[PDB]
RNA sequence: AUACCACACACAAGGGAUCGUUUGGCUCCUGGGACGAGGAAGGGCGCAGCAGAGAGCGAUAUGUGUGGGAGCAGCAGCAAUGACCACACGUCCCCGAAUACAGCAUAGUGCUGGAGUACUCCUUGGAAUUAAGCAUAUGAGUAAAGGAAGGAAAAGAAACUAACGAGGAUUCCCGUAGUAGCGGCGAGUGAACAGGGAACAGUCCAACAGUGUAAUUCUCAAAUGAGAAGUUGUCAAAAGGAAGAAGAUGUGAAUCAGAAAGAAAAGCUGAACGAUACAGGGUGAUAGUCCCGUAGUGUCUUCUUACAUACGGUGAGUAGCUGUGCUCGGUAAUGCACAGUGAAGAGGUGGCAGUGUGCAUCUAAGACUAAAUACAACAGGAGACCGAUAGCAAAGAAGUAGGUUGACCGAAAACAGUGAAAUUGUGUGUGGACCCGAAUGGAUCGGGCCCGUCUUGAAACACGGACCAAGGAGUGCACAUACACUGCAAGUUGAGCAGAGGAAGUCUGUGAGGCGUAGUGAAGACGGAAAGCAGUGUGAGUGCGACCCGAUAGACUUGUGAACUAUA
RNA sequence: UAGGGGCGAAAGACCAAUCGAACAGUCUAGUUGCUGGUUCCCUCCGAAAUGUCUAUCAGGACAGCGCGCACGCAGAGAGAAG
């Protein structure tokens, strides 16, 4: 909308589209500010008022998460997201606490031995530039979601994991769904420490009662 | 992961953080991988390539030559190095300029003030190395 | 205008109205929360905050709750044995605009 | 008659290149100019907002006021000859 | 709508406190006492130095008449509020006595 | 139809679509908010070995000092006697507030002027538009024009609310509320206290200064003197500190080889190794270990901040009143002015005019004040944004080339990639405008008027359309609503805001308000049926540019014009 | 000597190819009951050009005739016989 424009009106074999009044240049009396001239401003411009984000009732959120960490423990859940488990022994999987580790060296040894060496592989195999415009908007490489391992107390283990590709960390008090059902499709695998499972009972308490740490709530 | 966030990790930015440096930013293109045997006569693990200085070629058409290097192209950062060239229709040998990370030093020219700014690098890690 | 409606009402004739966003709502929750944590460090061992007395609200509507209200009158800090000047170097709130009109509302704030 | 024939007369020059300003807008009779309006003390008002920004601060060199934020980076460290001066002052 | 359910003999009712009685503050010192004699001084020679308005006259006039309505009604049209003109015209009588 | 016209296919022309790419734009957040008589902002002119534009710099037109260290892009010459870069300093032509000036203060030195003005304060003040016409009213105390200041500005410690069992400066957020009311009672307009929070801080002058001596401020001298201001009244006390924050910069792990194939391997295949570092960028195809970083760790430099005296209850052309004009939701006057008139020392107020009388609450006509709040230029970080007819007008010497007498107006152009259609030539085939149905070795047979659009009615002697590509029109927010789907249910809810957390996400508290749990009347007053609340979306109404394009007109400027033409 | 103003031996003539009210720029994307245009496929259902009121007659609203979702259900655009 910034330039200098007016209708010639009728009478000069043109169409009355408003035009732009110069000299000396090919500018001259070429069409200006309606949406289907060329440099002119756009239908109905995009705007900053738009309403970005969405309400969701705290009690759906909270009844969504317990049936997301209800089916991390149904085999035909995880092998549907395709987590690949053919050679774990038993579902779920309860690391101890007195896991001195500190070395990422010795952190996978650790994870191997749970059985989890395919799906590691299968991660690390995985990375690819992305397909189409999103590679130049910082966001280049794509990568297949793997394991999630959950504490509740600080422990030097996090720090010896993390740098594995596909490994993700979070706490027990504050589980995202976001992170329980990528995609919006349930059943991750997940490793518990000890401490973080049996804080499970807390939460969200037993059958026809009330969670003390959850006011309001019931399942 | 990176937690600092004064440091960008945009596209956009590292790029043209890359073709527009000036300066002893510029140097820092030009470094090269020292061989084993040089690695423990001197500290050093990488150095800025200069004239005069023995190369072995690593990757590309010219692969397992070695050679005296000629000139450094700082603006369009590429080195040249003796007898790696091409033949025009005219019979006329034009040098081919190689990147540097594609090279290898294999003895290094000691003219002028190399053997200090040798000497400041090695000063320079030890200072923390010790402490 | 057709059909059955409750008649209109909605205010957006005046071409000069300004709309305010809230974009900066998270960030500026950080920036009180690391304000607060600095000037907790500059007077260590001492709360953040200062002693309020108890007053009783005001309306018919409201007349049975009670809430805090901004500084104690010269005549509870008295009665309880203090000073003014003793009062403030031990972080009570003084308000001398307040007065006293109830036996109760005094023997509670002392 | 007042097309082709009446251009033939045009042969005089009523603006001049101003002083203060460059833009060949002086007008000899009047002693005004018609961009800046000297010899007025204050510059003329603009016309509307897309002409003015055409003429800010920032549009030429600044050579004075980016030497000053140099200098005040640094702490108006002066001629360091004269140091004593400026540490008695 | 939650409003107007009770009648006004019921929204009179009040909860039975107990009261304190307020501090009386009659008690004049001595400096303050000479502090009004001096400003009530100072306003007699003003009077004495420079007497009295053009308007003080013709009401002062007007009482020697026993005009008393009619004087009421000058002063109130001159100084606008019936109550200034009440007082202003108790003081003008005691200046004559 | 030998050669014209049309169509199909192959090759050569002609043009720049499409796909692949991007040292640019836009939006949100955080920091910053730094000019001038010591000559600014803006304009002009000069300076290179070969030098037009642009960049950089002033006749010192690549000088000095500090920290580094290898080349100067072409050609000729230079360079460890320091190429080039980074930090500071020195030098800095002419015009311009432009001043050898104007106004003004002090014992004296001096100060102001111009630039910028997004955000804040003070004045002045429209019309288009809506009312389906229009004059009060609306748009709107908005646009435009003037004055002024700072990193914020303004405001601010009750001549305040309230009628409770009361509270207690100012500013900001949630809310009372599209309510009480104002209104050709039409269209439309429209606040306050409460209740829940962020941040919190109070003080000065006058009234009212030692009289056994102006004890007070300044100048020159001197080691104790002279003089100026002032009795129309001067003079009312502390150093001091460690914390807190922002930048700059050093260091920083771990790989080799091969068949086939390619211009080139980093791919693929086997064997290893690092991780508190698998954020991201560069290398001749897709790299943790080839190069720059990153996680983790060191140093250094700036900035911010902190103890003393004496007091009260009368601040005048003011408050108020009469008339008048503007203004507000303020209604028998909410605020502000002008002219007449004009107080008391005791006065002001308690949303409806007057008179009287108790009761409650305050103290005007002098001043200062932090934090919590708003937003350009310039710098830094992010993104379900745009991808060269898009995104800023501008991805290159863009406010440029160029243009107006003037005020002012204003483009195109990416890769030495790919290479569509319209349109042209040559060759080879098939037809004489072309489509649908059905066939021959071969003449052809039957059916069909030119599309889009307003219209009772178009093949029309109704209008728009020469041809091809690319662009091109029911969207966003607020408020009630009916339906479909979801959780809980006499209840329900992501208000704001706090606590946790390598964090614009998520989890947990505290805790208002709103609507519902039953209605009737203008009201006093009375009382007796019917599941709701909050979301995710769809159809539809109203207001904002409101599906897209289009008037003749109206107003406003401290903007321009008598080079053509009129008259002195 | 400059725009609701100038200047005119008067024609509403002339004031930069513009004058029964100049030019530049802004308010402004002024308003429009009037003209033009409004971009993919198949399946199923299917109108009205009438009445009342209107500064109403090239426009609206209310009712009548379509469609969608449908709680439910003895009815019918035809005859007899009084
Ligand atoms: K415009
Ligand atoms: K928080
Ligand atoms: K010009
Ligand atoms: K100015
Ligand atoms: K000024
Ligand atoms: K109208
Ligand atoms: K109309
Ligand atoms: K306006
Ligand atoms: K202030
Ligand atoms: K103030
Ligand atoms: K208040
Ligand atoms: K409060
Ligand atoms: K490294
Ligand atoms: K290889
Ligand atoms: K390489
Ligand atoms: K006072
Ligand atoms: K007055
Ligand atoms: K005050
Ligand atoms: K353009
Ligand atoms: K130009
Ligand atoms: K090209
Ligand atoms: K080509
Ligand atoms: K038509
Ligand atoms: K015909
Ligand atoms: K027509
Ligand atoms: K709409
Ligand atoms: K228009
Ligand atoms: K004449
Ligand atoms: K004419
Ligand atoms: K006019
Ligand atoms: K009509
Ligand atoms: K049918
Ligand atoms: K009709
Ligand atoms: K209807
Ligand atoms: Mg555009
Ligand atoms: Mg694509
Ligand atoms: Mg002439
Ligand atoms: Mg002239
Ligand atoms: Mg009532
Ligand atoms: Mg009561
Ligand atoms: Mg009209
Ligand atoms: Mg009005
Ligand atoms: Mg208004
Ligand atoms: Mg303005
Ligand atoms: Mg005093
Ligand atoms: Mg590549
Ligand atoms: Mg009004
Ligand atoms: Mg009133
Ligand atoms: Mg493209
Ligand atoms: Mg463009
Ligand atoms: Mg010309
Ligand atoms: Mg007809
Ligand atoms: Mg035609
Ligand atoms: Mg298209
Ligand atoms: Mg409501
Ligand atoms: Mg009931
Ligand atoms: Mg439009
Ligand atoms: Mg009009
Ligand atoms: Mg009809
Ligand atoms: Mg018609
Ligand atoms: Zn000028």
């Amino acid at each position: 909308m910034r330039h200098s424009a007016k209708s010639w009106g009728t009478g000069r074999a043109m169409a009355r589209v408003p035009r732009v009044r110069a000299g000396g240049t090919r500018r001259a009396g070429q069409g200006a500010n309606a949406n289907f001239c060329r440099g002119g401003r756009m239908f109905a411009p995009t705007n900053v008022n738009r309403r970005w984000n969405r309400k969701t009732l705290l009690s759906i959120r909270r009844y969504a998460s317990a049936m997301a960490v209800a089916a991390t423990s149904i085999p035909a859940y995880v092998e549907g997201r395709g987590h690949r488990i053919e050679q774990i022994e038993n579902i779920p999987l309860v690391l101890s606490n007195k896991i001195d580790t500190e070395k990422t060296k010795e952190g996978i040894k650790i994870l191997y031995n749970l059985g989890l060496k395919e799906e590691l592989d299968k991660v690390e195999e995985s990375k690819n530039i992305r397909a189409g415009k999103g590679k130049w908007r910082n966001r280049r490489y794509v990568l297949k979601k793997g394991p999630l391992f959950v504490y509740t107390s600080e422990t030097s283990f996090t720090k010896a994991i993390r740098n594995i590709p596909g490994v993700d960390t979070e706490r027990v008090e504050n589980l995202s769904i976001l992170d329980l059902a990528p995609g919006g499709q349930a059943g991750r695998l997940i490793i518990w420490m000890e401490d973080a499972f049996e804080k499970l009972t807390e939460i969200y308490g037993e059958m026809n009662e009330e969670s003390k740490f959850k006011k309001g709530y019931t399942m | 992961m990176k937690f600092n966030k004064n440091v960008t990790a945009s596209r956009r930015k590292n790029r043209k953080a890359h073709f527009t440096s000036i300066g002893l930013e510029r140097t820092k293109l030009m470094n090269a991988p020292l061989s084993k045997d040089l690695k423990e006569e001197y500290g050093i693990k990488r150095i800025a390539v200069r004239p005069g200085d023995m190369v072995k070629v690593v990757s590309g058409e010219f692969k397992k030559k070695e050679g005296v290097v000629m000139k450094v192209n700082r603006h369009d950062i590429k080195i040249e190095v003796e007898g790696c060239f091409v033949q025009k229709e005219d019979g006329k040998k034009i040098n081919k300029g190689i990147h540097p990370s594609n090279l290898r030093i294999i003895k290094l020219s000691m003219e002028k003030d190399r053997a200090e700014i040798i000497n400041k690098k090695v000063e320079a890690m030890k200072s923390e190395v010790k402490a | 205008m057709r059909g059955n409606q409750m008649l209109p009402n909605n205010h957006f004739n005046k071409g000069s109205m300004k709309f305010k966003n809230w974009f900066n709502q998270p960030m500026r929750a950080l920036k009180r929360k690391e304000v607060r944590e600095q000037k907790s460090k500059i007077c260590y061992p001492n709360p953040l905050k200062k002693l309020r007395p108890v007053v009783r609200c005001c309306s018919m509507r409201y007349n049975k709750k009670v809430r805090l209200g901004r500084g104690f009158t010269k005549m509870e800090i008295e009665k309880a044995g203090m000073d003014i000047k003793y009062a403030i170097s031990v972080g009570i709130a003084v308000d001398l605009r307040r007065k006293n009109k109830n036996e109760e509302g005094l023997e509670e704030n002392v | 008659s007042k097309g082709t024939p009446s251009n033939g007369k045009k042969n005089k020059r009523n603006h001049t290149t101003c002083c203060r300003c460059g833009s060949v807008s002086f007008h000899k009779q009047k002693g005004k100019c018609s961009s800046c309006a000297y010899p007025e003390k204050k510059m003329k008002k603009m016309q509307n907002r897309k002409a003015m920004l055409k003429k800010t601060t920032g549009t030429g060199k600044m050579r004075h006021m980016k030497k000053e934020r140099i200098s005040r980076r640094a702490g108006y460290p002066g001629n360091p000859i004269l140091k004593e001066i400026r540490n008695k002052i | 709508m939650k409003i107007n359910k009770l009648n006004n003999a019921s929204k009179a009712l009040s909860y039975p406190v107990k009261k304190l009685a307020k501090t009386e503050k009659a008690p004049l010192t001595e400096k303050q006492q000479r502090s009004k004699e001096l400003k009530k001084f100072a306003m007699s020679i003003a009077r004495e130095v420079g007497g009295l308005a053009p308007y003080e006259l013709r009401a002062t006039e007007l009482l020697r008449r026993d005009e008393d309505k009619r004087c009421k009604k000058f002063m109130k049209k001159r100084l606008g509020s019936l109550k200034m003109a009440k007082k202003k015209i108790e003081l003008l009588a005691e200046e004559m006595r």
